[PDB]
């Protein structure tokens, strides 16, 4: 526990957020190449 | 088709039928308690179940080596699940037929 | 349409709006008004906050 804040983030939840995140950005970077 | 035989004097309640044979059915009315279980979660990440989904556009980005055609695409989905029963005493159930 | 966001709180969903006029006395003198609502259920009834 890095910080004092009552609820915190957690490594964990912010890997599901890039989870959920790439697949739109794996769809749009076929485009640029 | 989880209970007896149904022959010609039922009154009227549902039956099924399994390998030749004419079987009644069985109903559930279930009760769930408090505190009685909890659903197990890999890498849920909250309280949803987390689904995990791909796609792969019909195009040359797969056109491969051994074989330029075949544009069939696809679209997979694939989760994990898990239940762990804390107190299995307080899951009530009450098995009984139904009518037609 | 997959994406869902992990926090509940910050998880997006769809809501309603309606303008317009509306007959609130019943004596017939429209007034204008605003109404909110998600899914089936009515969050927000007031009258236009704008001058």
């Amino acid at each position: 526990k890095l910080t004092s804040w009552k609820n915190e983030l957690s490594l964990q939840a912010l890997k599901a957020d890039l989870d959920a995140a790439k697949p739109s950005h794996t769809a749009m970077m076929i485009k640029v190449k | 088709g989880a209970g007896a035989q149904a022959t010609g004097a039922n009154p009227g309640y549902r039956t099924s039928m399994v390998s030749g044979q004419e079987h009644y059915d069985v109903y559930p009315m279930l009760v769930v308690g408090d505190d009685s279980f909890t659903s197990i979660g890999f890498q849920t990440d909250g309280k949803s179940l987390k689904f995990t989904v791909m796609t792969k556009m019909p195009g040359k980005e797969t056109a491969d080596r051994n074989d330029p055609y075949g544009e069939t695409g696809f679209s997979s989905i694939k989760w994990y699940y898990g239940i762990l029963v804390k107190r299995p005493e307080r899951l009530a159930l009450i098995k009984t037929v139904a009518p037609l | 349409q997959e994406f869902q966001i992990s926090d509940p709180m910050r998880k997006r969903v769809v809501a309603y709006e309606y303008w317009g006029f509306w007959d609130i006395e019943g004596n017939g003198v429209l007034e204008p008004i605003v109404a909110t609502w998600i899914g089936s259920t009515l969050i927000r009834l007031e009258k236009n906050p704008y001058p």
